[PDB]
């Protein structure tokens, strides 16, 4: 592709993972700021990473302006360079430094609409992300925010297969990965997403568990417990035990009081226990919650 | 329902069928190898059958790992000592792409016998990035016959195992096969599995969703229906051993059609 590191200048470190350092970076001859994120292939004796090759191969084909651009891949016979867009923040930080008194409900409604812009774009492209979170949503200076880290994220065919057990941070995990269930899909992320929804409106996750046990346990006493009524096949899941308590389903007006009467049946819709049920992004859009969303579509760059 | 994405499976395709358009290998590419022959390919290829049944790999990770080297083998001239070493890479890397719990690189060198180095792999894998510029999601035969299966009334295993089966003998030939695209192979293979158990043909709601018809399908069919008959006689045979396992129904035990009345 394009580049070479010469053409770049370190401005600082931005953050770390598994595959090492990322820097903020400036191009000395265009003056675009990007994100460099290094991957150390030396020190693998186990070839090119393969959540390195995901990461590369499936962002490589979703261009959409609500998913962080890789800009190019800059490979070494020592090192692998990942050139991207560059956002100066995630929504996890905003929410932690300026969002204290809240977050207005327009940029409630403005970030989750383009939010499930990006993923319907993935899961058009037959992609999962399976690690939503606020800490993997990158806002810029134009409020724009972005899918992030693909670090996680898997090509996925029709009907899908069994795929990794160990998927999405715990907080964000829906109950059929939690429950053990041999398939899982595009519902996932759109869990994901309503747990971040709730999120924004509080500034607190909605199940903040300490285990796999706990976590359900927590999701059980909001949505209550669920039965073949709710949702057909539960209690015959592999990690379902008929000793689960019975806890009773509360109003969405309890969990998430300041809501109101639109965004309650969204979020109801986005936190159904039935994947088959659970609303899809691309069905989203047209919520009535988003009647009023004013902001220009952000650009797709290039 | 959610797990058959119906409000994507369209948009899956229709993106599907853009994709097998651009990740297709150079259908002559054979001739200007100097060094390797549709021969030596049909071997490594029935080879990379037997890996991935003593790896217990994914059949998609074979389609993958096939699609790479072809692909490869489109821009970059391999002699017939170093061909191994390319397929090698290719299955790595597909295990890397596709697998959960793919194989290490260490038993990928084991299972070249110690013709190969592991710094060879690593490098050759390094190679082939390089050569594809990491576009690994790459459509496949099985990506669409899983889809096509969705149009049975009702599900047949037999019918979806022998499918599978056909789709799988297509990686084995260069020639024809290079000719076809992934989908269109899987509409042949499951054409000729359902027409094989069921007596059935390409359904309606199959046109209405590929714009192939029998008519269309036909080369591919023929050439198929072929490589079906000719198969208990193939210098290659690790497909239909595979095949008669009970996993995939004992399906490389039916019998072929004499006719396909077309
Ligand atoms: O990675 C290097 O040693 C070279 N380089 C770092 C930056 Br930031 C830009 N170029
Ligand atoms: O033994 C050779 O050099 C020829 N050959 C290589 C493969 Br892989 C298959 N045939
Ligand atoms: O079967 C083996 O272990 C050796 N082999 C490699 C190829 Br290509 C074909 N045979």
């Amino acid at each position: 592709g394009p580049g070479s590191m010469e053409n770049f200048q370190k401005v600082e470190k931005i953050g770390e993972g598994t595959y090492g350092v990322v820097y903020k970076a400036r191009n000395k001859l265009t003056g675009e700021v990007v994100a460099l994120k290094k991957i150390r292939l030396d020190t693998e004796t186990e070839g090119v990473p393969s959540t390195a090759i995901r990461e590369i191969s499936l962002l490589k084909e979703l261009n959409h302006p609500n998913i962080v651009k890789l800009l190019d891949v800059i490979h070494t016979e020592n090192k692998l360079y990942l050139v991207f867009e560059f956002l100066h923040q995630d929504l996890k930080k905003f929410m932690d430094a300026s969002a204290l008194t809240g977050i207005p409900l327009p940029l409630i409604k403005s970030y989750l609409f383009q939010l499930l812009q990006g993923l319907a774009f993935c899961h058009s492209h037959r992609v999962l992300h399976r690690d939503l979170k606020p800490q993997n949503l990158l806002i810029n200076t134009e409020g724009a925010i972005k899918l992030a880290d693909f670090g996680l994220a898997r090509a996925f065919g029709v009907p899908v297969r069994t795929y990794t057990h160990e998927v999405v941070t715990l907080w964000y995990r829906a109950p059929e990965i939690l429950l053990g269930c041999k398939y899982y899909s595009t519902a996932v992320d759109i869990w994901s997403l309503g747990c971040i929804f709730a999120e924004m409106v509080t500034r607190r996750a909605l199940f903040p568990g300490d285990s796999e046990i706990d976590q359900l346990f927590r999701i059980f006493r909001t949505l209550g417990t669920p039965d073949e009524v709710v949702w057909p096949g539960v209690t015959s899941m592999p990690d379902y035990k008929p000793s689960f308590p019975k806890w009773a389903r509360q109003d969405f007006s309890k969990v998430v009081p300041p809501l109101d009467e639109d965004g309650r049946s969204l979020l109801s819709q986005m936190l159904h226990y039935d994947p088959n049920k659970r609303i899809s992004a691309k069905a989203a859009l047209a919520h009535p919650f988003f009647q009023d969303v004013t902001k220009p579509v952000p650009h797709l760059r290039l | 329902g959610v797990n058959e994405v119906p409000d994507y499976h369209e948009d899956i395709h229709t993106y599907l069928r853009e994709m097998e358009v651009k990740c297709k290998p150079k259908v002559g590419y054979m001739k200007k190898q100097p060094d390797i022959t549709n021969s030596m390919r049909a071997i490594l290829v029935d080879w990379l059958v037997e890996v991935g049944e003593e790896y217990k790999l994914q059949n998609e990770t074979l389609h993958l790992a096939v699609n790479y080297i072809d692909r490869f083998l489109s821009s970059m001239s391999v002699l017939r000592g170093k061909l191994q070493l390319v397929g090698t890479a290719a299955m790595l890397l597909a295990s890397k792409f596709e697998e959960i719990y793919p194989p290490e690189v260490a038993e990928f060198v084991y299972i070249t016998d110690d013709t190969y180095t592991k710094k060879q792999v690593l490098r050759m894998e390094h190679l082939v990035l390089k050569v594809l510029a990491f576009d690994l999601a790459a459509p496949t035969i099985n990506q669409f016959l899983t889809q096509y299966f969705l149009h049975q009334q009702p599900a047949n295993c037999k019918v979806e195992s022998l499918a599978m089966f056909l789709g799988e003998l297509s990686l084995i030939d260069a020639d024809p096969y290079l000719k076809y695209l992934p989908s269109v192979i899987a509409a042949a293979a499951f054409h000729l599995a359902l027409y094989t158990v069921t007596g059935q043909s390409w359904p309606e709601s199959l046109v209405q969703k590929t714009g192939y018809t029998l008519e269309t399908l036909k080369p591919c069919l023929l050439d198929l229906h072929q490589t079906y008959l000719r198969a208990p006689q193939h210098a290659q045979q690790s497909i239909r051993e595979k095949y008669k396992n009970s996993k995939y129904h004992g399906v490389s035990l039916l019998n072929p059609p004499e006719t396909l009345n077309v």
